[PDB]
RNA sequence: GUGAAGCGGGGCGAAAGCCCCGUGGAGGCCCGAAGGGGUUCUGAUGUGCAAAUCGUUCCCAUGACCUGGGGCUAGGGGCAAA
RNA sequence: CUUAAGGUAGCCAAAUGCCUUGCCGGGUAAGUUCCGGCGUGCAUGAAUGGAUCAACGAGGUCCCCACUGUCCCGGCCCGGG
RNA sequence: ACGUCGUCUCUUCCCAUCCUGGCGGUGCAGCAGCCGCCAAGGGUGGGGCUGCCCGCCCAUUAAAGGGGAACGUGAGAUGGGUUCAGACCGUCGCGAGACAGGUCGGUCUCUACCUGUCGGGGGCGCUGGCCGCCUGAGGGGAAGGUGCCCUCAGUACGAGAGGAACGGGGCGCCGCGGCCUCUAGUGUACCGGUUGUCCGGCAGGGCACUGCCGGGCAGCCACGCCGUGGGGGAUAACCGCUGAA
RNA sequence: GACGGGGUUGAUGGGGGGGCGGUGUAACCCCCGAGGGUUUCCCGAGGGGAGAGCCGGCCCCUCCCAAUCGCCCGAGCGUGC
């Protein structure tokens, strides 16, 4: 029950949701879903670039 | 025998696999509770759909003791039921079955229940009840007979179920006839029957599948190195020795889901006054919205997004109980 | 007597398997190892069923990649991260960059004297002597 | 696509010679359509579309190459890279 | 001595070695196959061709990297039945 | 004319029991081991080598038992070996040929008639017709099996080295039954990007068999989640009480 | 085939409005744009602002359309032990 943000798109993640994701440098990030982590870890996205994070 | 031993594909104990012969529960086994006063053995509802809480771990001895930890919840819309009749049971001295020796109704059912009835204009209730009395002293067991209210649900069809529910908590005979008989005409709300953090049994229909493959009914293997195989990879290999022939513990294709199941010792974790509180902002997906009275279960349930379930006292229950004190459910996932 | 771990392992969703190479999260000479066996009252399968293992179990391996004196010997190792996603038992869903082992004796004191990158709470927990040295623990 | 003989230039060098770049256009040469063949899936078909086929994957593809028309050799005989 | 001679150069548990998973090394966590050696070789050997692999191979085989639904272990979807 | 080895798949049965349950003996101090008896409910797995079967070996494991079913099961598969026609070697034979010696290659046919089995329907009967709620003769079940850690305790035992147990607490693995909240997969609903060409250009669109690529609701699903027990009775091997002949 | 729900005394499917959600910010308009030219009012891949736009085999509300008109099955009687 407490709420962390979403490590790409910035928003709240309610408990239960997402995943957290370790790097191998020992920083952890927190996805609140699939569409950010494969946008923020696999395809490299800038959360600048993209309109959706933009205007959240 | 086998090559290599492993288990057999599926349970034999669930044979035959066929389709329910109702769509409503009907519950083979009611335990016999002592909680000081009389009450009804169970309840039935409406199984509306899933969600996750929440809740604090009570648990003394577990090693999450004390923390919040994410549980999957069912919810249950339980709009109260409507108690028709009240039946006497007695045993059969020839062979010691159970055999109903009579049952009062009340004088005016509603309307509703004539769409699955055939009932009188009135029933004279006084002479029912005086007959009933007759056949006090060879009693053993009393029901009361009930029907769901589903306009008060999310469903909003009309027709309802009827079942017997037993009466029980506390081993005099004549107390639970009395009480089952201040009950002809009412309502009984959940929390007339159950209470928070307790456990309880549910029974119900589970989803239909329809004809299913050996692969997906029995879970048998898909043959390996699956494409070399002429004739087929979703299938076992042979269907039997050469004696005896099929038997019938071969795994074979047919009906799967619709069938009856019970499961034990689901806790109860909130029984909610108005729907509304548990209600996602969007509805219950293929359900709709609970405006009334509602369970919150720990853990799945048998059965599709509007089936009636009944909830019972449970019959194996573990040897250590569940703590008084109401479960602390912090959070749902259908709030904000 | 020696420390004792939590008595308790969680269902994980196992992420290395027989046959699994694995990178060696620690100074102890082997760089990369091959997974060979699982020990413990959870490495039992069923026929066809190949035995796998999550964080915080321990495997036997053999050295692939390393030091020339450690090159085809058997050893220990308990599994620090994985790569496949595993569901904690209050809720949480993890997932690591990579997938780790840190060998070990048979009584799981660590070979090296260093462990390196970040370590699953699982492995710590259940180890003592991993945990002495787990810088980051996640 | 490769780049034989042959033919230019440049560089090193005492002579011989060696090296680099170009030109040239050889070969039962290479990759690959047409065409020819017929390897695998032991695929489909297997009361077939078919008394030998179809898909796929393949082998050759300037030559001991593929192909039309005409002609010759006939049964204890023919013809056979067999 | 026996039907003449008496296996030379080489080569080998060979597509040729029964015994035999021969013995010793390599490679594997574990190698009845494979590779390298060894050889009184059941029953190897010189145009009956011996040795011999550059180039070539829809030939038969072993190892390594990459790769993957081959598998762990099954799931969902599309067209035609 | 009963398809010839093995393997795959799938089911069941036996017990002469490998583990799990019970008990006893021991040249049983403890930890281990060895031997016998009852007992077949459950388990008996993953790999390397070889066409194998068998066997040897590797890492685990409570243990990694053995047999029968037309050497269970090719109108279910596979086709590596054996065991056709081509070919090579060694040996034998004057020769053509031969070898259960080695070796390379070498078509696995059938629309299921009956029965069986699995599931799904229509009717007649149930002593006039019908509706609803019940009962329970019988039938099926493995619906559960089995490990580990802490405490006990560095205690009993023991010269030491070593080193238990009952009870108490916690959690898995395998199986079974559900479920879709989370996460994962899919998602030719849907939205977007973009290649070639065609519709004059923009916009919008056809085709490239979703053109390709990215995301993805619902649904389905497992790699995810939930449930999955103790008791009573008579007994087996036997251990005892009282107790005569 | 069956089963379950509704059938106007009705929210059963559709339409319309709202909720919730997927994708990713349409059109139009304004600004920036490497540079070039009818010289600085033109071209120009693209970037920014405001507005998203499209869509839902889900939920609610609302009788606007359709759940209509119709076609059938059905016990009733005797007899004996
Ligand atoms: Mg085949
Ligand atoms: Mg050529
Ligand atoms: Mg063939
Ligand atoms: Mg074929
Ligand atoms: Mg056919
Ligand atoms: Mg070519
Ligand atoms: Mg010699
Ligand atoms: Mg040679
Ligand atoms: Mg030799
Ligand atoms: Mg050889
Ligand atoms: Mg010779
Ligand atoms: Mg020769
Ligand atoms: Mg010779
Ligand atoms: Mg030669
Ligand atoms: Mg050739
Ligand atoms: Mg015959
Ligand atoms: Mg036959
Ligand atoms: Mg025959
Ligand atoms: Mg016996
Ligand atoms: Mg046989
Ligand atoms: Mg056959
Ligand atoms: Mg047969
Ligand atoms: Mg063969
Ligand atoms: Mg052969
Ligand atoms: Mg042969
Ligand atoms: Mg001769
Ligand atoms: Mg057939
Ligand atoms: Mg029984
Ligand atoms: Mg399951
Ligand atoms: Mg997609
Ligand atoms: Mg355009
Ligand atoms: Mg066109
Ligand atoms: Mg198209
Ligand atoms: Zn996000």
């Amino acid at each position: 029950m407490k709420i962390h943000k979403c490590s790409f798109c910035g928003a709240d993640i309610p408990p239960g949701y997402g995943i957290m994701y370790v790097r191998s440098d020992g920083t952890v990030q927190r996805f609140c879903s699939r569409k950010c982590f494969v946008s923020a870890v696999k395809y490299g996205r800038n959360p600048r670039k993209l309109a959706w994070v933009r205007k959240k | 025998g086998l090559k290599i031993n492993r288990p057999r594909r599926g349970s034999m104990g669930v044979y035959p696999r066929k389709r329910a012969a109702d769509i409503v529960p009907r519950v083979r086994t009611w335990p016999e509770v002592n909680l000081g006063k009389p009450t009804l053995l169970g309840f039935a509802a409406y199984k509306a759909g899933m969600l996750h809480a929440v809740v604090v771990d009570d648990r003394p001895t577990s090693p999450l003791y004390g923390k919040e930890v994410v549980k999957a919840v069912t919810v249950l819309d339980a709009p109260p039921l409507y108690v028709a009749a009240v039946r006497l049971y007695t045993l059969d001295p020839t062979n010691g079955y159970k055999v109903a020796v009579g049952e009062a109704w009340v004088s005016e059912p509603p309307a509703d229940l004539r769409r699955v009835l055939t009932l009188p204009e009135k029933f004279d209730t006084e002479k029912q009840l005086k007959a009933l009395e007759e056949y006090r002293d060879v009693a053993v067991d009393v029901r009361v007979l009930v029907a769901t209210q589903p306009r008060l649900s999310g469903i909003g069809k009309k027709t309802p179920e009827v079942l017997e529910i037993p009466v029980g908590g506390v081993p005099s005979i004549d107390e639970r006839i009395n009480f089952a008989i201040s009950l002809l005409g009412k309502t009984v709300s959940p929390k007339d029957v159950f209470t928070p953090g307790q456990l309880v049994d549910v029974i119900a229909v589970t989803k239909g599948k329809g004809y299913q493959g050996v692969v997906k009914r029995f879970g048998v293997t898909i043959l390996p190195r699956w494409h070399k195989h002429r004739k087929g990879h979703r299938r076992t290999g042979t269907i039997g020795p050469q004696a005896p022939a099929l038997m019938f513990t071969q795994p074979r294709p047919g009906q799967m889901g619709f069938h009856q199941r019970t499961e034990y010792n689901k806790r109860i974790l909130k029984i909610g006054d108005n729907g509304a509180e548990i209600t996602p902002k969007s509805g219950f997906p293929h359900y709709g919205v609970i405006k009334g009275p509602y369970i919150l279960l720990q853990g799945s349930v048998p059965g599709a997004r509007k089936r009636l379930v009944v909830l019972r006292y449970p019959v194996r229950p573990p040897k250590k109980a569940p703590p008084a004190a109401e479960p602390q459910v912090v959070w749902v996932s259908s709030q904000s | 007597k020696r420390t004792v771990g939590v008595p308790y392992r969680f269902h994980v969703t196992p992420g290395i398997f027989m046959n699994s190479l694995v990178p060696v999260a620690d100074n102890s000479g082997a760089k990369l190892v091959r997974v060979i066996g699982v020990v413990g009252h959870y490495s039992k399968s069923v026929h066809r069923r190949i035995p796998g293992a999550g964080v915080g179990d321990m495997v036997v391996v053999v050295v692939r990649e390393g030091k020339p004196e450690l090159r085809k010997q058997i050893f220990r190792a308990i599994v620090v991260r994985q790569r496949r996603p595993y569901r904690r038992p209050d809720g949480t869903w993890v997932a690591f960059e990579d997938n780790a082992v840190v060998i070990v004796t048979p009584e799981g004191d660590p070979k090296g004297s260093e462990i390196h990158g970040p370590v699953a709470m699982e492995a710590t927990l259940r180890w003592p002597t991993i945990a002495n040295l787990a810088s980051i623990v996640v």
